[PDB]
């Protein structure tokens, strides 16, 4: 009688913010209080992103926009990632302001710049640019993290997590998981009683390889992924929906990387987001050996997610 | 190299080369019945079924043997099998010949086992890659965590694990659940399960 739903999806494709979106759209959303929790995380993504930032300038070789900056870039790989609070993400208010002037100068740097437009060559993720161009809110003493800022906050998910809601007198019970290989071992747990499976995609992964082996394509993985689960005779009662996710990041970048330089097959015009959208459609349709339902989304837009759960919704339903 | 944003990530053993091979696979029930519940829901079942009944059949006497070679005939090789297999059409001929005057099939037969073995290693290897995504709960691999070398222990987990294995059976038509049903048994009751 509930509609039992699980997230699935690899790494860092979107599975909490979906989740997140989902407490706001139909739940209790997040009060100040709930919101300020966030602070610490977001401190920490910023000042872990800026290290992994200079570490990438100098390994990979990029000059300074200017030497100076040498002194903040000291400063900076100093901060003990491994340290107590570090080691869970988080980072004190009083410390954090401590690096604000330096993380400042650091990312007026170009080459800073240059390393972050080269970040699939190591690990780094797209929202810490976000923060970075808001380091002026996240300096003032009383700020609290916006409902935007909470969507965009990276918390790597370890573990199984619940979250109940209500849509019309209809109950749900979303089940939301980590990605990394190591983790989906614990995806077997929850398939019982499910009544649908909603697989996210990063749609803009296809120039980067996995961070549990920095050599396997993104794209790839979760396409095998998929493959075995929509394949496993197990789930031809589950109703599958597919999410190509980060949509807004894909329209970005399709207009300086080109998808044919990773995957051959692609025929079309490289900087037609249309055209790759089709492409990726396509690569996960035909994975399946015998209805297979999609869309493209925002995960941090809650408009966007409104939308389009109401037609994940009526689908499962009528299912 | 170059650090990563999130430094607390652990890959979390020798599972890995009894895997990659059908022999010692099927000298360790327990994985081999993870492995059948990879293949009955995700493959093509027959080459599988089909070589570990034709294992049984070698293993036994030429004279208590007849009817279980009507059954591989019947349920693998046959034109309307259930379950057929593709095997070299000169194989499935003289195959055909040998049981029609009651001969001894067991060579070409092995010749047939064998023929088979390519789509089986391809679907081992399609397994192992499985592993490798971090998906082998997903067919049962918890039932091995705290299993150690004996010969005793792992053919009760045989046990159990084939007990529950039902769960798939089901998925499919009793045309073909019922043989396979047949096949699996034929082969974990010869391998004391
Ligand atoms: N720009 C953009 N960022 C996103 C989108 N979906 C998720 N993110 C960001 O991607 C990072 C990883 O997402 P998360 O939901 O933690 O991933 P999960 O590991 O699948 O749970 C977070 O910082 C999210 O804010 C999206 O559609 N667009
Ligand atoms: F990258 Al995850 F949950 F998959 F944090
Ligand atoms: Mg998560």
């Amino acid at each position: 009688r509930l509609v039992k739903i699980l997230l699935l999806g690899a790494g860092e494709s979107g599975k909490s913010t979906f989740l997140k979106q989902m407490r706001i759209i139909h739940g209790q959303d997040f009060d100040q209080r709930a919101r300020e929790e966030f602070r610490p995380t977001i401190y920490s993504n910023v000042i872990k992103g800026m290290r992994v930032l200079v570490d990438a300038r100098e390994k990979l070789h990029i000059p300074w926009g200017d030497n100076k900056n040498q002194l903040h870039g000291d400063k900076l790989m100093a901060f003990d990632t491994r340290a107590p609070m570090a080691a869970q993400g988080m980072v004190e208010t009083r410390v954090f302001l401590q690096y604000l002037p330096a993380i400042r100068a650091l990312w007026e740097d170009s080459g800073i710049q240059n390393a972050y437009d080269r970040r699939r060559e190591f690990q780094l993720g797209e929202s810490v640019k976000y923060f970075l161009d808001n380091l002026d809110k996240l300096g003032v003493p009383d700020y609290i993290p916006s409902q935007q800022d909470i969507l965009l906050a990276r918390r790597p998910t370890k573990g199984i997590h619940e979250y109940d809601f209500e849509i019309k007198n209809v109950p749900f019970k979303m089940v939301d998981v980590g990605g990394q290989r190591s983790e989906r071992k614990r995806w077997f747990e929850c398939f019982d009683s499910v009544t649908s499976i909603l697989f996210l995609v990063s749609s803009s992964e296809f120039d980067q390889v996995l961070m549990e082996d920095r050599q396997t394509n993104r794209l790839t993985e979760s396409l095998n992924i998929f493959e075995t689960i929509v394949n496993n005779r197990v789930f031809s009662n589950v109703s599958i929906i597919l999410f190509l996710n980060k949509t807004d990041l894909l329209e970005e970048k399709v207009q300086v990387v080109s998808i044919k330089d990773y995957f051959l097959e692609f025929e079309g015009d490289p900087h037609c987001l249309r055209d790759v959208q089709k492409f990726l459609v396509e690569c996960f349709r035909g994975k399946r050996r015998d209805p297979l339902y999609h869309h493209f989304t925002t995960a941090i837009n809650t408009e966007n997610i409104r939308l389009v759960f109401r037609d994940v919704k009526d689908t499962i339903l009528h299912d | 190299l170059i650090i990563g944003p999130e430094e607390d990530y652990d890959p979390g053993n020798e599972s890995d080369i009894i895997f990659q091979d059908l022999e010692k696979l099927k000298s360790h029930p327990a994985y081999l019945v993870v492995f059948l519940r990879y293949i009955l829901s995700q493959a093509d079942p027959g080459p599988l079924l089909f070589y570990l009944c034709s294992e049984v059949y070698q293993q036994t006497n030429p004279k208590d043997s007849r009817s279980l070679g009507k059954d591989i005939w019947n349920i693998f090789l046959e034109k309307n099998a259930p379950l057929r297999v593709k095997i070299p059409e000169m194989l499935q001929a003289e195959i055909d010949l040998r049981l029609r005057n009651n001969e001894d099939p067991r060579n070409v037969l092995c010749e047939a086992q064998e023929a088979v073995m390519l789509e089986i290693q391809e679907q081992i290897n399609d397994y192992r890659s499985k592993r490798t995504l971090g998906l082998g709960s997903l067919y049962g691999e918890n039932d091995l965590l705290g299993l150690d070398g004996d010969p005793l222990r792992e053919r009760q987990m045989a046990e159990k694990q084939l007990a529950a294995l039902g769960d798939i059976l089901s998925k499919y038509e009793e045309d073909r659940s019922a043989p396979m049903d047949f096949a699996v048994n034929t082969f974990m009751s010869h391998a004391g399960i």
